[PDB]
């Protein structure tokens, strides 16, 4: 059972991952605040290029979180 | 719709902000320097369009403290 | 990107081609200052020339040797080859040393520039010296100021003007030498 | 446009502020300041001071192999492009205001 | 056990993805304030996007409790 | 232990928004009172992180 | 079986570098929406040095999973 | 050993919170003791985390 | 096998050096960003100095992927 | 010895927590210099507030070498 | 075999110093690009100070290149 | 043997607190040169504390390299 | 032999300090580029006060490649 001990301890410290991509999002998401207060008459169009990067960051984090469940389940 | 500074998104000019500020610090002003202030504060003039060459409609300042606060 | 080769000096032998030849020609602004912002030296150490301007006076055009500028940044300040800087000034004390010496000039914003060559040239509008101000009536319009919130974004942005401004005066009254 | 009345009590640069803040109503690339240089009381030199809208044209002729204004670093809350619109007004007012007052010593 | 020690020591591991997300919304809520500092008047609307932007990276915050719940009780 | 390492990451969140706030009342000390009303918004829905990550300590050891 | 664990133990310490990537396209998407809220007349431009700058560092977020297969099913 | 792992991002995040009480009292130097008072709320604050990760590091050690 | 289970769980190791040149070239291409919407008259040099700024960053990417071979099949 | 082992293995990552405020100093010395080179008529009154931040800093250096100690030699 | 198994996880946690090697030629070529976007004047000679600190930051690299040849084959 | 090995595996994992102290020094070496770039009339001055943040800085190195040796010698 | 193992071992996570002293000087010589575009007429002292940075925040790089020869060799 030393494979079904590593698939714990394996997928545990895969995850960690996800440190970057909340930390990534967090300077992400805080500049579109620093970027709403510049012009807010653009304040609508920047939560269009948020959510473009919102997506493509989401996209690292579940490349992450697919190693997560490929080592536990397969 | 203007995109720039808190006065400048307001519409107003930066000509006009920095008139208020300096209209503003005048009238806190020490009274033997206040009033001599209020002599480079006073706005006197009048002016008038001339859509067509030798007509037009006027218009008359005839201020005594300063810049207007209001919307021109 | 210069395809118009203008300057004083072209605009003359043009000039002379379109006008009549019964006049001279006009004079322009830059035969009235020698002081120029590519023009190397003017620094000579530790002193540079401060031109502290303002449309009704000239309160000091000799040198000094640190200006204490209030940014909208923030407070900095000016040494002799500092880098050149177009500088927004919020109200607030423009500091002038030359030395042991230090007189405070309050002003309401304008700006100040760093030119190349080391002058330094501060341009604001009204510039008081803190010996003028009161501090009594300044709390007395801003009180006044920290209230009257309409919805009018003209407005608004002059009571903004008038809150910033007598916030800066109050806290460079409280804390003098 | 015809602006009259205003030396009648005095020249100020509020006055004088409110003169130009009329010239950004129309917007044009460039403005051309006509009076008489009051040099002593005997010669009056006419001048021609000019004064070029930000971006519209005064950057324009500000760029040489890069820019002579890439030197400055700009301290300004928003950006180069509207902290020279709030330069060339306030250049606007400036030289209006000594335009009419050199005209009314001239 | 080598499998109940390996998901302690897992699980472990894998709840330190949350030091990102605590560390990029310290990025996002000192935007706000300064992004409240340089104009006073659009400080409600920058909530507006800041909960919309703390939320999105709380999905960070739920995915990566998912993997500790995924590790001990799968 | 190798769990509660989620907190530096809360140690560098509060210290990067509290340092946002003097700079915050460095520009204008006007809105200063209504800074710290949102880094304290700021601040407890940082620690809600926080105190999912001990949650799960109390959880590993407790459970 | 010492062989079947370590593939899964080494690939969640292969799976780490997606914080850093996920971490890097916060801060150019986040700087996308500082950058477009200088200038909206560049405001298709910078996306379209955004996408060129997203692509080639996601190149390193797939490099990195290129080793994540490699490990384990090689 | 790996608890105290958590104090690193407390002492990092108070370098950049102690970071700006220079750059703010440069920024202004009349204000330059309200934000001792926002910056010492904001350090007692932060090491409310330094106290959490200390008080996990004699959980597991002494229970 | 422990000798042939340890390069596994030192390829993993070994390729977190993808995590760092992920997060510098999010900084470098959120740079240009940011210094094309300054002046986009010379946008086209500051793209010139990316993939030159790219290509020495990736320089740091196969050397630490010049490792992983040199442990996995060397 | 065992757990003399451990208290040698223990004490290396217990003293992990020195990278952070070894890279908190230098942000704060870091701006020590910024502040300094803004306005340096006021470089005195910053010292004392570096000085202070630095003795406050390092609380937590003292923190995590008592606790370095602490599982050494108790 | 964990001595000659030691070799190779030991190198693989030795080249992560080629993480935030990478992670400042993001940065260092990140400020060429708004050094460069600043002053076009100026824009050959940084190039020439980029290469003076690309030089003597892989320094660093093959500061951690030669040793992770000297665990290997030393 | 145990004793004797954990001490030298120990000792690795305590010099890494030499990551962020060098992270640390070259941002405040890093703001030295933009110290000394804004006013280079105090550039002696700002010299004066660099090396007053370097002695500092080098406060928690020196107290690193006195643990490293008290776990492998004491 | 588990002492020269953990030699092999100990020595790999220590030289992982070198990651943030390469990041320091991405940052140091990152901040030499701008400090240069803003006034080249000092941009031959600042690499003075860079390259007085460079050889001294090595000195963190000379205390980490010190105790790496002193794990191996004493």
């Amino acid at each position: 059972s030393v494979l079904a001990a590593s698939k714990m301890v394996g997928a545990g410290c895969a995850t960690i991952a996800l440190a970057g991509v909340g930390a990534g999002l967090g300077v992400m998401f805080g500049s579109l605040i620093n970027g709403a207060a510049r012009n807010p008459n653009i304040a609508k169009q920047l939560v269009g290029y948020a959510l473009l990067g919102f997506a493509l960051t989401e996209s690292i984090a579940l490349f992450s979180l697919l190693v997560v469940f490929l080592i536990l389940f397969a | 719709a203007p995109s720039g500074p808190f006065y400048r998104v307001a519409g107003m000019s930066y000509l006009r902000y920095s008139n208020i500020c300096a209209d503003l610090l005048r009238n806190v002003l020490k009274e033997p320097f206040k009033a001599k202030a209020q002599a480079r504060q006073a706005i006197h003039f009048r002016q008038a369009p001339y859509v067509d060459g030798k007509a037009g409609a006027s218009k008359v300042y005839e201020l005594e403290n300063g810049i207007p606060k209001t919307a021109n | 990107e210069a395809a118009a080769p203008a300057g004083p000096k072209e605009f003359t032998e043009v000039w002379n081609k379109k006008a009549p030849s019964t006049l001279i020609v006009p004079e322009f602004p830059s035969n009235y200052t020698a002081v120029k912002a590519v023009g190397e030296g003017q620094v000579h150490g530790d002193a540079f020339p401060v031109n502290f301007y303002t449309p009704h006076s000239i309160l000091s055009q000799a040198q000094k040797d640190t200006v204490v500028l209030p940014g909208v940044d923030g407070y900095f300040g000016v040494k002799a080859s500092h880098v050149p800087t177009i500088a927004q000034l919020k109200p607030g004390v423009v500091e002038l040393h030359s030395g042991a010496e230090s007189e405070k000039f309050f002003v309401s914003g304008g700006f100040a520039f760093v030119h190349p060559n080391g002058v330094t040239d501060i341009c604001v509008l009204e510039a008081a010296t803190l010996d003028q101000v009161d501090p009594a009536a300044v709390k007395s319009a801003l009180a006044a100021a920290s209230a009257a919130q309409p919805t009018d974004e003209f407005e608004q942005a002059a009571n903004r003007a008038a809150i910033e401004l007598y916030s800066a005066l109050e806290s460079a009254v409280e804390a003098k030498a | 446009l015809a602006i009259a009345d205003t030396y009648k009590v005095r020249v100020t640069f509020g006055q004088a502020s409110l003169i130009v803040e009329e010239l950004i109503k129309h917007n044009p690339q460039s403005y051309q300041i006509l009076f008489n240089k009051f040099r002593s009381a005997i010669s009056f030199k006419p001048t021609v001071a000019t004064i070029l809208s930000p971006d519209l044209l005064e950057k324009q002729l500000e760029d040489v192999t890069g820019n002579s204004l890439d030197a400055y670093d700009i301290e300004a809350s928003h950006e180069r492009s509207d902290v020279l619109r709030d330069l060339t007004e306030f250049h606007l007012g400036v030289t209006l205001y000594n335009a009419m007052l050199e005209n009314n010593c001239s």
